[PDB]
């Protein structure tokens, strides 16, 4: 632990690129996370919106 | 059936057919919710409660 500061730069940079991730996964109110399953299911007007 | 006892059937591991249904356009409402009724219905489910 003698490179503190460059570890907590890359578990940083590591850790919000993961919640950006994570954050692709969500409902959103949405009926799905997955937008294929949207699209496959669901007619075009409530499909867009 | 009457209402208050609903009668529920499960719909188990059998090839679907919802175009006959669509096409029939005897069946005065046609309100589906989530799924669409404008021939999207041909999928996949792992369970199907009539």
């Amino acid at each position: 632990s003698a490179l503190g500061k460059l570890q907590d730069v890359v578990n940083q940079n590591a850790q919000a690129l993961n919640t950006l991730v994570k954050q692709l996964s969500s409902n959103f109110g949405a009926i799905s996370s997955v937008l294929n399953d949207i699209l496959s299911r669901l007619d075009p007007p409530e499909a867009e919106v | 059936a009457s209402v208050y006892a609903w009668n529920r059937k499960r719909i188990s591991n059998c090839v679907a057919d919802y175009s006959v249904l669509y096409n029939s356009a005897s069946f005065s409402t046609f309100k589906c919710y989530g799924v669409s009724p404008t021939k999207l219905n041909d999928l996949c489910f792992t369970n199907v409660y009539a």
